[PDB]
């Protein structure tokens, strides 16, 4: 049956799923995004107070893949959790009318904002595959200066710079992420009513 | 949008058709009035367009009654209207109370038709200002002003048109409590001298009117051998 | 831009625009001039034929024995403003059995055409007139606007390229009062001419005079009767 | 946004907009005895200042009808003075007291005069007739629609779900009309945000002897859970 | 959109009669009113910008009947009119009736009116409060206001303008305590609020106060002369 | 409870924490501002009256870095602070409607001044990562002239040219974001009431 | 006091300080594009009537750095000025409404007018950074042609007109410049009383 | 004072001196075009009636050179007097209003028109920098014809067809400019009024 | 003066200039289109039904570039030849109005299908300068094949595809540009009297 798979659909994906994710946001996620931008700020302040030499290019430091690969699971975690309160609306989503469309707006309204929060801060200032990024910009240099070696003392720098920039990278998008989860809380808290049950008929004026 | 009929609001309780057709008056030429202790003296800034149209065309001062005068400045063909509604109120009033009617009641009943244009879709709000002045033994003198929203309000000086604020700023220098018509009439012809302007606009003629004890609460617009004498004074006087 | 599909609309300048817009509808017509001496007074129009085997459009108009017009724009206002006058012209001569001042005519006509400026559902009538007349105060020539506005005035030109016979008159205005019929019929005729290119002149066919005074009723001439009129204009060069 | 417009789906928008203006009115408790009817309302004030013997949610049209409302009052002041007006018709004909099914019928009417027009907007009042007529209670329903329902209870206004259920859950016949006023107030304690006093509310009964407004002294009465 | 003309939203509200609140507020004044044992007082501020105005005629206080006096708050041409109807009102009352219409009937009169204009959309609403003032037969004192939707209720001491909320905070901390109302208290109070609110240390000249009383139900307003003796007791305590 | 996770995202950020942001930006954030845009204008003259050779690239100059570096902690604190007041109102944005949106417009046209602030003013001319670009271009012109070498002048000149540029656009940069951070100010203090309430009032008709 | 902060940035940025900027445009700015194009006329008549060898790949031509760096520093003042206007103007936009918005109107036409100016027309043909644009095209070439070198005939004539057509480029530049100058200088005087106080409309 | 200032600038930018460059484009512009479009033409024909080989590397042909030369100073002539219209209309935009703007429509819509004559079709198909973009093709060309030298013989007619695509490129950009040029004196001709004295005050319906 | 210019532009160029453009189309230009079609199949056919080796890298075919010439000639000519038409219609739009612009809808109609043919369906699939797109890739894999001699055969293969994928380019390109000729055909046949004079005075109701 139609109305069989429906059911099966909207049994397995329910209000009480989407509001345990806002729990879990409200309560853990927030106080994890600011440890990581604590640790990020821990970090910048280590290679702004530090001198770099060829030996810098032999060995990359622990300290930053650390918070790179806390904000990959960060990351991950986030979206994973967001797609799950976009399953719960768009299971909902009813029948397709030119009219009574007041909490179908409210729908297409917080699965935007949803939208913003993947796309426009994981990645998926910096997203979620920084790791990468770092690896392959530091990469670059390290060859350059190995070989033989460059005698560019600009590069030595920059490559002192490409450590540094990342951890202010994070720094800044763990600041934003926080900004986009804190509306997140509020856009579902306020709104969960005409997401579950959109329309509402009033027959009173029918025989 | 919310300025496009007179019937809506604006979500700060505002009707902008009313004041854009006060931007009209805004932009006409100027008249004043002042109050003096035995009569009132009207006094218009006429501008002449063209060499073409006879002296006494687009008379801006109108009689209202045998006891009442009226200045207007804006849209013309409006201010005409207003003027033959002023008329028949006047006459109505002697058809069913048997006397002249008073001027804060005339001005009431004018204001009150003015302000029903305000209200609806189907028409736009007046676009002229105007003054009314009266004087009799009893009531005395009196100057009421009249708006595009229907206020209106007592005068002892007032001015309406493009020079409003040079016009008061110099009329209240006047001690007019203190004065007569025939000396008033001087100020009137030097305050409308100084705030014209021969660049902005080209050649104009000075009109005016009068009530009081000298017309014997008859308005009459001024002879002429005392018009010339005034603007003899407003020529002498621009040597400032 | 978006303040004039309405004439009960004003814009933040404190203008209406379909007002000014009705009054380029004058200028659509063709050229009419009107001029007075202390006797008489005199309006020349020049006609306009749809094809040119055709008969010339008619532009002066009869009113009374002692009032008439020429009109410059939109026909169909021309003929309900001229039925208009008539009647308010017999309603005078009904009553009082004396014919109407022409002030008073004007000041009715201008109350008349107040209306459609002010409320919706009515056009404003895109016509200007010019007219003449004769009454206890001697000859008179106004002019009328889609604006619901009227001037006195010694003379006047209405419709396309008019700004050439006002010109003229402008500079003549010092004689028209001296002026004797044949002289004053010349000074319009010149004037009206001045409207026209270099190519054309005035012609039996395409000039119509229409004349007032005290010993002379609201008469029109306009083919044949024009011709004594046009003999004695210099054959301007250019 | 027009009025004598269907949409496709076959529905009246201005009308279900007019409704959603009753569902943010104050609470008014709907009860039917087997010896009366009870009306009951909350009038609350936002200060000290407002006098609240001078306007009235609970209103007579005659000896034997009465009245409250949800929603707009404004609206409210002009029914009720149709209503009044409609019964005077009724006895100038017949000279006998209007039944409360016939002034509900011509109320709906003229409600339904609002409805059809444009450049009319509907009324944002949903009305509760209480009467006594031929030995037995009335209680009906008005809307904006022009429909009518007859009740054994109901509530309208803010929380007029939960309000219901409580009388579904909490109402039978073989009451009288005192046991039923305990069960109206009840019904209005559950979305009172404060304390309940005697001007806080507003009640009225009707029965064989007709219907009355209750005073202050009678509400602050039973306010105790007497009776 | 649900903003233009009078028709529902789908929250179910009337964004043009809400509007037509916001038009109280642009004449820049505020109006008070107080009720007490024997005595009805009205207040409001009198503020001529020019000195060439006439300030006889610059007035905000009318007078609807011999015992009826209004103070009127809002935009200055709609107030005249709602004015001139509560006369034609309350005199068509006493050609029909009688006799003299109260404060309870001539208000709700007003608001029945004001009403059509929401429920139609021939006309605006008028952009313009009343209080109204009077001494009933059995009731005693009234106070009574009116707005531009067609709501009215009966008030011990109400204000109407700009400062409105921050004058009913005043009025209703000095209600509670309850102290014998009298005349004097009853001026006092409503001068005290405006001064409060406003912060000007008013003179006779700004103000204009109408006031009613048991022992005369005649509407009086007051002279400069008569204002400066409750002005001058204030500064003592 | 819901309203116990609204009230209490609502509690710790509030008004003051952004009326503390736009106090401190009136005041210090503006005096760093033309600071750094003096110090920048009195590097260019610097370079410009010096004529390069080869010894200016095995040796890159501190007084550049230096203004750089402080232009970077200053964006770094400025997008910081934004985010605060963003969000202080994302999180009283109220629920869907399709009217009584006057303060919703209202947060989101001052929302609209905070991303252009960040965005396009920002770098998040030039923006924050201007230290690691200017080393990555001046590398690409040391590890020329140094390899044999090179012997082009025009090499030189850009080395020279590189080395002014990037204290013009800190110059520039620093005199369009005193402009914006001076347009944020009047747009948060001439709307904060309707910033936090933006739906008020319940009128006494509506009962 | 919040009030405060107000007046004290809108009392630093006044009418006055933007019609300083309006009046030395009309007077200076103007004549120094004029010399600007003159300049670049002069050498690019010059250039075209030559020949160039190998021998010109081993010195770049101050000619044409003196005209870069002058156009370089007229653009930075009228990025500088053109932003002074900007504040002005922005710090004036008053509390957001839906209606009476017929001065902030003129307020955004001009900051459009600004941007324009600033972003699509000095480089912040081309703009700021001609000098180091300049110096890359040529440095590839002279470093194609220095090695042992290369016996290609159209690079010697590249380079030669390299060398030209920068110089038409910032002949074109000011051209271009003065009149989006002229255009400024006339918003402003004919807007001026609206970029100020746009909405004085209150009631009366 | 203002007014002053802007008579001074409205008195050097008249409309004769845009009528004098619609002049002097209806009289001689046009016959240069069609001369560049003519010599363009002969020198396709020419080169399609050759056969390249390593000789034609090491020359360059100066009948191309010529030629492109001339639809440089062609285009730089052009775009600095459009320029002078363009002023000419700027300077007369009058203020700002939301109504009586039917004159300030014809001002955009001709500098509409100008702004297509200026920025594509003179390169501010091909433009005003076509010989440096010819001469960068064939220098790419003849660094491998000539080297060891390359012996792949489409390298060789590679060579051919690019002297012979310029010439065309020439050929049918002259036939543009031409149209633009005679659409843009039209809309002068016939739209001078508007361009000059947009608005008219002249409101006898006001006292 | 004015007038003299517009009329000895107007002139020059008239509604026989276009119709006999229209008349040439229809007449001889179509049957071109379908040579070059007929051409490219039958070279076309000849490449696939071939093998190939190190000798057809070392010269191009005789067959493929008078085919692409052809289709050169061709598409030079058409744009000439839309452009009379282009002026014909540009130096007749009359003065700007806000009203009756019907016949000025559909000049710039016209105008659009006469703009969607020459400036971009001639590449001013394929366009004219495909010749020079042929050779530079058949360089660039001949001189790998010859060199050290690559020994990868879909290098070869490429070859053989170089050389077919271009016949059918043009096979495809010659259809589409004679549908377009016979498009703009009937849009000028259909509307040339509005074309032409698009404003009609004749104005009865005025006296």
């Amino acid at each position: 049956k139609r109305a069989a798979l429906i059911q099966n659909l909207r049994d397995s994906y329910t209000e009480t799923s989407s509001f345990a994710v806002i729990e879990e946001w409200a309560a853990g996620t927030l106080q994890e995004i600011e440890g990581i931008a604590k640790a990020a700020a821990e970090a910048h302040g280590v290679i702004r107070n530090s001198t770099y030499g060829r030996a810098q290019a032999e060995k990359s430091p622990e300290q930053l893949l650390g918070v790179l690969q806390r904000y990959q699971d960060l990351c991950h975690n986030v979206y994973c959790q967001a797609e799950t309160i976009r399953t719960v609306i768009a299971i909902r989503i009813p029948e397709h009318k030119e009219a009574d469309n007041l909490g179908v707006a409210v729908q297409h309204a917080v699965l935007k904002i949803i939208d913003e929060l993947e796309i426009k801060t994981l990645g998926s200032p910096i997203g979620m595959y920084a790791l990468r990024e770092y690896l392959s910009a530091r990469s670059t240099v390290e060859d350059k200066l190995l070989g033989g070696g460059s005698q560019s003392p600009s590069l030595l720098l920059e490559l002192r710079q490409i450590d540094a920039d990342f951890m202010l990278k994070v720094e800044l998008a763990t600041t934003h992420l926080s900004t986009m989860v804190r509306a997140v809380i509020n856009a579902y808290l306020l709104n969960w009513k005409k997401l579950i049950q959109p329309r509402t008929g009033n027959l009173s004026y029918y025989t | 949008g919310y300025d496009l009929s007179a019937s809506t609001f604006s979500p700060d309780g505002r009707v902008f058709q009313v004041e854009y057709a006060m931007k009209a008056v805004e932009n006409s030429s100027t008249a004043i009035g002042i109050r003096c202790k035995d009569g009132v003296v009207f006094g218009v800034e006429k501008l002449v367009l063209s060499k073409l149209y006879e002296e006494g065309s687009n008379k801006r001062l109108f009689n209202v009654d045998r006891h009442v005068g009226m200045a207007v400045a804006g849209l013309l063909a409006d201010a005409r209207s207003l003027a033959d509604i002023a008329r028949e109120e006047a006459s109505n009033f002697r058809s069913n109370f048997g006397y002249n009617i008073p001027l804060k009641h005339l001005a009431d009943r004018v204001a009150m038709y003015v302000h029903a244009y305000t209200l609806y879709s189907a028409v736009r709000p007046f676009g002229c200002s105007f003054m009314l002045g009266s004087y009799s033994v009893n009531d005395g003198a009196q100057l009421y002003m009249i708006d595009p929203s229907g206020v209106s309000y007592g005068y002892w000086g007032c001015a309406i048109g493009k020079a409003r604020q040079a016009a008061k700023t110099e009329i209240e220098k006047l001690q007019m409590k203190e004065m007569t018509c025939r000396d008033i009439v001087k100020e009137v012809a030097k305050i409308i001298y100084i705030v014209h302007d021969e660049v902005k606009d080209k050649a104009f003629e000075l009109e005016l009117s009068w009530v009081g004890e000298l017309t014997n609460g008859r308005h009459e617009i001024v002879p002429k051998d005392i018009r010339e004498e005034a603007e003899k004074y407003a020529k002498e006087s621009l040597k400032e | 831009n978006q303040y004039d599909n309405d004439v009960t609309v004003w814009s933040p300048q404190g203008r209406i625009h379909q007002i000014e817009y009705a009054m380029e509808a004058v200028k659509q017509g063709s050229a009419t001039v009107g001029l007075k001496s202390k006797t008489h007074a005199v309006l020349v129009a020049l006609k306009r034929a749809q094809s040119e085997l055709a008969a010339h459009q008619k532009k002066i108009l009869h009113v009374d024995n002692h009032i008439g017009i020429s009109i410059a724009g939109l026909t169909a206002d021309a003929r309900l403003l001229c039925n208009f006058m008539r009647q308010e012209c017999l309603d005078s001569r009904f009553v009082f059995d004396r014919p109407l001042p022409v002030s008073r005519l004007v000041s009715l006509i201008g109350s008349k055409t107040q209306i459609p400026t002010q409320r919706y559902g009515r056009r404003p009538y895109g016509v200007g007139l010019l007219i003449a007349g004769y009454d206890d105060m001697g000859p008179h020539i106004f002019q009328t606007c889609p604006s619901a506005n009227y001037f006195d005035c010694r003379a006047m030109s209405i419709g396309a390229r008019s700004q050439s016979a006002r010109t003229y008159l402008e500079r003549h205005m010092s004689e028209f009062m001296e002026c004797n019929l044949n002289e004053l019929v010349k000074h319009g005729l010149r004037a009206l001419r001045e409207t026209l290119p270099a190519e054309q002149d005035l012609t039996t066919k395409n000039v119509s005079i229409g004349i007032v005074g005290k010993d002379l009723e609201f008469t029109i001439y306009d083919d044949d009767d024009v011709s004594p009129f046009l003999e004695g204009l210099e054959e301007r060069p250019q | 946004f027009s009025l004598t417009t269907f949409s496709p789906s076959g529905k009246l928008v201005q009308i279900e907009y007019a409704l959603a203006a009753v569902a943010g009115g104050a609470p008014s408790v709907g009860i039917k005895a087997a010896n009366g009817v009870v009306l009951a309302t909350e009038k609350k004030q936002k200060s000290i200042l407002y006098d609240e013997r001078s306007v009235h949610k609970v209103e007579p049209i005659t000896k034997h009808i009465g009245l409250v409302y949800s929603g707009m009052g404004p609206d409210y002041r002009v029914l009720v003075h149709r209503a009044r007006k409609l019964a005077q018709q009724y006895y100038l004909v017949y000279q006998e007291p209007i039944p409360t099914a016939q002034l509900v019928q011509r109320v709906a009417s003229v409600m339904q005069e609002y409805t059809q027009s444009g450049g009319v907007r509907p009324f944002g009042v949903s009305l509760l007739i209480c009467g006594w007529n031929e030995g037995r209670p009335y209680l009906f329903q008005s809307d904006p629609s022009g429909a009518y329902f007859a009740w054994k209870a109901t509530a309208m206004g803010k929380n007029y779900v939960n309000g219901k259920t409580f009388l579904e859950k909490r109402y039978n016949e073989d009451l009288e009309l005192e046991d039923a006023i305990h069960t109206a107030i009840l019904t209005l304690k559950e979305s009172f945000e404060g304390q309940m006093t005697e001007d806080n509310i507003e009640v009225g009964i009707c029965n064989e002897a007709g219907f009355r407004r209750l005073t202050p002294t009678e509400v602050k009465d039973y306010l105790a859970a007497i009776a | 959109f649900d903003r233009h003309i009078t028709i529902f939203s789908p929250e179910g509200r009337l964004y043009q009669v809400e509007y037509a609140f916001k038009a109280i507020n642009q004449g820049g004044l505020t109006s008070v009113a107080v009720r007490g044992k024997d005595c009805a007082v009205i207040v409001t501020q009198k503020k001529v910008p020019d000195k060439l105005l006439d300030s006889s005629t610059v007035t905000h206080l009318f007078k609807i009947t011999e015992n009826i006096g209004c103070v009127m708050t809002g935009m200055t041409a709609d107030s005249r009119s709602q004015v001139q109807r509560a006369r034609y009102e309350a005199a068509n009352w006493k050609y029909k009736y009688g006799y003299e219409i109260p404060v309870d009937m001539l208000c709700k009169r007003i608001a029945d009116i004001s009403q059509v204009y929401t429920q139609n959309a021939e006309m605006r609403p008028l952009g313009c409060c009343m209080i109204l003032i009077g001494i009933d037969e059995e009731q005693g004192p009234q106070v009574y206001k009116c707005d531009p939707a067609g709501y009215y209720c009966g008030f011990k001491a109400t204000a109407a303008g700009v400062k409105q909320t921050e004058s009913t905070s005043f009025l209703e901390k000095k209600v509670k305590k309850k102290f014998d109302w009298t005349f004097e208290q009853t001026v006092e109070t409503a001068i005290t609020c405006l001064s409060t609110v406003l912060s000007i240390d008013f003179k006779p000249s700004e103000i204009e106060v109408g006031v009613v009383t048991v022992e005369n139900p005649k509407f009086r307003i007051l002279t400069e002369a008569e204002i400066d003796a409750h002005l001058v007791a204030l500064a003592e305590r």
